């Protein structure tokens, strides 16, 4: 994170490790994330027709 | 911080929307928090995964490696106001620059008065 | 004596400008141990 | 600014040496040279001036001797003078200063080295203390009053201690006891001189 | 004033390992005969290496530091002389009472991986060979081409050193116990209490009496020391129930080798090493006092 | 060496490699994830009190 | 329905649904689908 | 010298036993030796530096020996227990 | 990586137990059975068997 | 209703309760359960308006209001972090130095191919091993190389005040074994656009040594016709020297030196709970104080540690690993597993250590080495994985 923000937050659940950091300039910046961590890329096709067919 | 704490640390406490963890608790919203937490578990029997999120919490700032110029810069300046002061031969406190007064004699709370060629602002 | 990366072939082209290998068309060349008698201690 | 003369090795722990003694390897002290009237090589009895980074206080620069030992790349004092230098055995460096005129030499161990930086200057008690090993045995030689020692462990610990042996002061401890017994705080006792007197009413502690 | 007269009563004998006792005795001995047969027994093994057509996967010098560590057969070992002390032989290879060659030379063209073990290790003498127990200590795993050939010297060394030349594996010596019960408050005990005492044993200490329903003392020397029926005696409020007390007079040696020295062997020369330090400390005393 | 069978299992092309890196001049580097604000959101902050629409394509703040 | 399942059995799925977690993505998978979306589209 | 000799000026009797290049081994049975005698009032070993082999033996002794005559039977009465023991594991073994 | 001659803080030769070990593993024993079929009873020696990884089945294909 | 589809959002798989007896009760790929529904990627927002149990048997058997549940507690850290054993046990800050500064300087595994490598410098130990605890991140990763060192016995004791501030009295003995030792391999790099020759001891017509001089201070590694010597500190013996070139035309170069670095009295060790400390005295094998099965502790550390830096859990890996190595006089059921959040507690782990024959407290009775009388009291022994770090002394003389 470029720069209460060296901090941990309840959002780092399941998403980046809030028992490791590296310690000195960058405590709380760099962040080590989970070991079921996933992340999104695209969609490729529009949901809006599929939206639209369930109410 | 913008949290605080569930007053139970237990998966019940984690699942609660009306909880000062997760934010505005409702009561009108909330801004800010002073955490205050008190962990039933030890250190032997084992910590929950949110009393350890806790315990990170409140030891994170013990560990940040920062405001450490204050120690140097507060020495530094210290010791170009004090190193020049010492103890003349005809029993005064005197300065380097000039041979200016500081004190007239030194304090009583020590026995030994043979300190008539110490940098007593050194060591000061 | 140089084998060459990617085949099993020694060159041994000890020239200040051949620094590939003959019959192939990669430059990493690895130098060949040469059976000297060395001593270590156990 | 830098200057010549200089080592920096990491520091271990040897409990075997003198308080006013340094460990200086034999490898490293084979290499450093000094001005004497030419140039010989670093040998014992000679003072350098050690320091641990950053110098906290006026004692972290303490002038010790040379005691020449056989290991290799590594130098060790003392526990003790631990809390002097403010430092730990951590892969914490300590660095050193080796003087070369005897102007300077002569004035090290006269106002610099552990002899005279016995009381300390910012409240006046004593710089040196137990550490945590002779704390701890200190306090249990002495609290515990039921752990009797025989005539052949009290003549082992008395090779290491200065003064001579008390009275055993416990005759008999029981109808089957064929050998004179000795106390715990007896052997605590062995440390003082004989005109030393000691009183601390918070502890009930009487030395006569 | 005197000397003592120690009793030695062999339980169980091998080729390798050893089980007696020692008793009429103090424990400075027994940990003497130890520290002696630990650390100072001299043996042979290899310590410089040659290798020249190294061509395998692993590195040059983890196979002369495995080398080192085979056991070899020592029985000439308390007559060979050390590498300082051997003035004819300054050492090249073979020597007369210092040095003994060994010959390795290794060359793997199968399609399958062959191993390199300690038996394909020919020496020059056939009294210093080396120790077979089954396929032999691995040394290296070839493949197709990856030669090795290697020329090693075996010396005679002390214990101390390298721990390599230590014939003993784990030799160790343990205090004997008379376990003492007053067979009066055991009456008062219920049923179930006693079982209790039973299972609160590590080993198999205490052993219950189907004729008597009281307990018993089976195998009296596997208490290891442990105090856990003391303090289960303590906690059942019967402090005086089980008193376990070391003899200092009586000890059970357990001497291992690793195939070196044979068991017995070893300990014959535990005690003339001692003997011979013994006098080589009188001669100064009796040559710069009397004298 | 993506989806490599048999051939390159063995022809010297990993030893514990992942492959996950970039190689520029003989030396491996790494990219490190940077946290960006979300822009598909309706952005209020304080001090002065006010919301933001983001870019989506072009400067359409 | 709500216990015929058992208590062992369950144990047992989270770790080899873990198990195939790092089969099916691996370990670098973030590094690896993001640097892929910008070769393709 | 392997052995050196010196005698304390300050206690009648005593003696100070310097052995080069010896360890626990042999300072332990000498000193658990020397507590047999009724004519040795200390007897104790120490080992000053790990890195310098050496072994420091004081002996006290009573006005009817001497203290290196009282080493010398703590080594004489010694070795026949070595042998002692030697040959009762030669008769154990066979 | 193969397995050491000696044992560490034990000294007993257990460099010719990993075939025996891996023969013993091949069928349907656990780690304590095959320790305790190769005379294995301190946990100092038995700790080495159970601990011992092997690199050279994977530097010699690489 | 907020619906994002964008990237940039961390999610994380969790299973659904709702249709948990749909593939069960009628070898699972991931993307089988995803297609039936039974595991969904739940992002940061949405887990937010949802409950979620933390344990598979244990919160989620009684309650069903849930509707969610998670595949194991000790899976919201990092590939550093959930390896360690009883990571809630320990301190907050004497995790966070293993997770993140004792696991990169810890010397373990290095390459399965040193040939194709010719990096700066590269250190492997010879007998790398693994530990005998067992997490469920190494139980569903299968990787070895997620642990760099080796699990010596670790004994909490005094030794002569060798042990002070921190120190460590290691056995001799042990590391001339095969303990802690590593290699080093230093890689030094040239380039000609000037070429490669001697041009006027152990160099070459070409200008490089040949495969196995010991190379010293003073000694030319790269000849160039222009030499590259070598430094105060640098030595070796070489391992392969590496020609290559680029299109540019221009000429590279490769001289790797190894030399084995065995631990001196200075190299700093650490622990998988955060205690470091360098070795400060080698005592002999004859001299430490031995068990009554003739076991010598391998590393004795001071028990002044362990109230400061509140480290419990090195204590319990200690006693759980020599619990697992002793035989018992049926080996299956046994307490094998050491995954953080999801521990066994203390009447597990003293129950396992009385049935294997030996006390609860992890604790046995010793005799002293030097003098063979038994002590007062029982010394705390046990198999700890320890590690070996990249600070030695001998690279900071100067
Ligand atoms: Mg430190
Ligand atoms: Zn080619
Ligand atoms: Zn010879």
């Amino acid at each position: 994170q470029q720069v209460d923000a060296r901090y941990p937050h309840p959002s780092h659940w399941g998403r980046v490790c809030f028992l490791s950091t590296p310690d000195g300039e960058n405590c709380g910046l760099v962040k080590n994330m989970s070991l079921l961590g996933l992340v999104s890329t695209q969609s490729l096709e529009s949901v809006v027709e599929k939206l639209f067919a369930c109410g | 911080l913008s949290f605080g704490f569930p007053r139970e640390l237990t998966c019940a406490a984690w699942n609660d929307p009306n909880s000062p963890l997760r934010g505005a608790k409702g009561k009108t919203t909330t801004e800010s928090y002073v955490p205050y937490g008190v962990i039933e578990n030890s250190f032997l029997t084992g910590l929950n995964p949110l009393e350890s999120f806790v315990h990170s919490v409140t030891s994170r700032d013990s560990s940040f490696s920062g405001n450490a110029d204050l120690p140097g810069t507060l020495s530094r300046r210290l010791m170009f106001f004090m190193r020049d002061i010492y103890a003349a031969y005809d029993g005064t406190v005197r300065n380097s620059f000039g041979n200016q007064l500081v004190q007239f004699t030194y304090e009583t709370d020590g026995p030994v008065e043979d300190i008539t060629g110490e940098a007593l602002g050194s060591l000061s | 004596t140089y084998v060459c990366g990617d085949c099993g072939q020694e060159n041994t082209l000890k020239s200040g400008d051949v620094i590939q290998c003959r019959e192939c068309g990669y430059r990493i060349l690895y130098k060949k141990r040469t059976r000297r008698v060395v001593q270590y201690e156990a | 600014k830098r200057s010549d003369h200089t080592f920096r090795t990491v520091v271990v722990g040897d409990p075997s040496l003198k308080l006013n003694e340094i460990g200086i390897p034999e490898s490293i002290a084979k290499r450093l040279q000094v001005s004497e009237h030419i140039f010989r090589s670093l040998m014992d009895g000679d003072t350098v001036l050690m320091n641990r980074p950053p110098s906290i206080h006026q004692h972290s620069l303490i002038a010790m001797t040379v005691r020449i030992l056989p290991t290799t790349s590594v130098v060790s004092l003392n526990p003790i003078c631990c809390l002097p230098f403010r430092g730990d055995f951590d892969g914490d460096c300590l660095h050193g200063y080796v003087p070369q005129s005897i102007q300077a030499k002569v004035e090290l161990d006269e106002l610099v080295a552990l002899d005279k930086q016995l009381i300390n200057r910012q409240n006046g008690r004593n710089l040196l203390s137990l550490g945590q090993d002779s704390l701890t045995a200190a306090y249990l030689v002495n609290v515990e009053k039921n752990c009797y020692l025989n005539r052949a462990q009290m003549q082992q610990l008395q090779m290491y201690c200065p003064f001579q042996l008390p009275p055993p002061a416990i005759i008999k401890a029981s109808p089957s006891s064929t050998e004179p017994q000795w106390t715990g705080m007896q052997l605590f006792g062995m440390l003082f001189p004989p005109g030393f007197d000691y009183t601390y009413p918070l502890n009930n502690v009487v030395v006569s | 004033t005197y000397q003592r007269f120690p009793k030695i009563k062999i339980r169980e004998l091998k080729d390798d390992y050893a089980k007696f006792e020692l008793r009429e005795t103090d424990v400075s001995m027994a940990n003497a005969l130890r520290r002696v047969m630990i650390s100072e027994v001299p043996t042979v093994a290899i310590d410089l290496v040659e290798i020249e057509v190294n061509s395998s996967v692993l590195n040059d010098e983890f196979i002369a530091h495995r080398l080192g560590l085979i056991p070899l057969t020592s029985e000439r070992a308390m007559s060979m002389r050390f590498s300082r002390d051997c003035d004819a032989c300054d050492g090249d290879g073979q020597c007369e009472f210092c040095s003994v060659e060994f010959r390795l030379s290794s060359k793997c063209v199968t399609d399958q991986t062959l191993d390199v073990t300690s038996r394909d290790l020919y020496s020059a003498d056939p009294t210093v060979t080396p120790v077979d127990f089954h396929k032999g200590i691995i040394i290296v795993k070839l493949r197709r081409g990856q030669e090795l050939k290697l020329r090693a010297i075996a010396r005679k060394g002390i214990g101390k050193d390298h721990a390599k030349w230590s014939p003993a594996a784990t030799v160790t010596f343990m205090y004997e116990p008379d376990i003492i019960i007053n067979e009066d408050m055991m009456d008062t005990l219920s049923d179930e209490e006693k079982i209790d005492l039973i299972e609160s044993s590590p080993t198999k200490v205490f052993g219950m009496d189907p004729v008597t329903r009281q307990v018993v003392v089976v195998d009296p020397e596997a208490y290891t020391y442990d105090e856990e029926v003391i303090k289960k005696a303590e906690a059942m409020g019967k402090p005086g129930l089980i008193e376990i007390s070391p003899k200092d007079d009586s000890f059970i040696f357990t001497v291992e080798s690793t195939g070196a020295v044979k068991a017995s062997q070893l300990v014959l020369n535990a005690i003339d090493l001692l003997k011979q330090k013994l006098d080589a400390v009188r001669l100064s005393d009796d040559t710069v006092e009397a004298d | 060496t993506s989806e490599k069978g048999k051939e390159n299992c063995k022809k010297g092309d990993c030893a514990f490699d992942q492959g996950g890196y970039f190689v520029i001049k003989g030396a491996e580097k790494v990219f490190i994830a940077q946290e960006q604000m979300c822009t598909k959101r309706l952005w209020i902050s304080n001090s002065p009190w006010t919301v933001s629409f983001r870019s989506e394509n072009k400067r359409n703040r | 329905n709500l216990s015929e399942l058992g208590e062992g059995f369950l144990q047992s799925f989270c770790k080899k649904a873990a198990t195939s977690f790092f089969d099916k993505y691996g370990l670098i998978s973030h590094q690896l689908n993001s640097y892929n979306y910008f070769i393709e589209h | 010298k392997k052995v050196s000799y010196d005698r304390d000026t300050k206690i009648i009797n005593a003696a100070s036993f310097t052995v080069e290049r010896e360890d626990h081994t042999i300072g332990n049975i000498v000193r658990m030796q020397l507590h047999r005698d009724e004519n040795v009032l200390f007897a104790g070993y120490q080992l000053p530096h790990p890195l310098k082999y050496k072994i420091i033996v004081r002996i006290h002794t009573t006005s009817q020996s001497s203290p290196m005559q009282a080493y010398n039977q703590a080594i004489n009465d010694l070795d026949k227990e070595l042998d002692y023991l030697k040959n009762q594991f030669e008769a154990e073994v066979a | 990586m193969i397995i050491p001659v000696r044992c560490f803080t034990c000294g007993k030769v257990i460099g010719n137990k990993w075939d025996q070990y891996l023969d013993l593993l091949q069928l349907d024993y656990t780690e304590g059975d095959a320790l305790d079929a190769l005379q294995l009873v301190r946990y100092c020696c038995r700790r080495m068997l159970m601990t011992h990884v092997d690199l050279i089945e994977k530097l010699l294909n690489y | 209703v907020r619906i994002f589809t964008d990237a940039g959002r961390l999610l994380r798989p969790l299973l659904v309760v709702e249709n948990l007896q749909k593939l069960k009760q009628e070898q699972y790929p991931f993307d089988h359960l995803l297609d039936h529904g039974i595991l969904e990627l739940i992002g940061i927002e949405e887990e937010e308006d949802c409950n979620t149990a933390w344990g598979i048997k244990q919160l989620l058997k009684e309650p069903k209001i849930y509707t969610h549940c998670e595949l194991d507690l000790s899976f919201l850290l990092g590939v550093s972090c959930a390896v360690v054993p009883f990571a809630n046990h320990d301190h907050g800050r004497r995790v966070l130095y293993q997770s993140q500064k004792h696991c990169q300087q810890a010397i373990g595994f290095s390459s399965t191919n040193p040939n194709i490598r010719c990096d700066t410098l590269s250190q492997q130990l010879f007998y790398p091993q693994k530990p005998l605890f067992k997490t469920l991140a190494s139980e569903c990763l299968k990787k070895e190389v997620l642990f760099n060192g080796q699990n010596a016995i670790v004994a909490v004791n005094v030794h002569l005040g060798y042990n002070q501030e921190d120190s460590i009295v290691m056995n001799k003995a042990s590391l001339e074994r095969g303990m802690f030792r590593s290699e080093q391999i230093r890689s030094y790099k040239a380039e000609v656009d000037v070429q490669f020759g001697k041009t006027h001891d152990s160099l070459e017509d070409d200008g490089f040594p040949f495969i196995g001089a010991n190379m010293s201070t003073g000694d030319i590694v790269i000849g160039r016709c222009h030499s590259i010597k070598l430094k105060h500190t640098e030595r070796g013996i070489v391992q392969k020297v590496v020609l290559s070139s680029n299109d540019e035309g221009k000429n590279f170069a490769a001289v790797s030196l190894r030399q084995v670095r065995s631990p001196c009295l200075g190299d700093k060790f650490s622990s998988m709970h955060g205690q470091k400390g360098v070795l400060g005295y080698l005592e002999e094998q004859q001299n430490f104080p031995f068990t009554i099965q003739g076991i010598v502790p391998d590393i004795v550390i001071n028990p002044h540690a362990f109230p400061s830096r509140q480290t419990p859990g090195q204590l319990l890996e200690a006693a759980l690993s020599k619990g697992i190595a002793c035989p018992i006089q049926a080996y299956t059921k046994l307490t094998r597993h050491a995954t953080p959040f999801s521990t066994p507690g203390v009447t597990e782990i003293t129950e396992q250590l009385h049935r294997a024959g030996f006390s609860r407290w992890g604790n046995e009775r010793v005799y002293n080495g030097r003098s063979g009388e038994m002590m007062r009291s029982m010394i705390f022994m046990g198999p700890t994985f320890y590690q070996r770090l990249v600070h030695m002394s001998e690279d900071k003389v100067k």
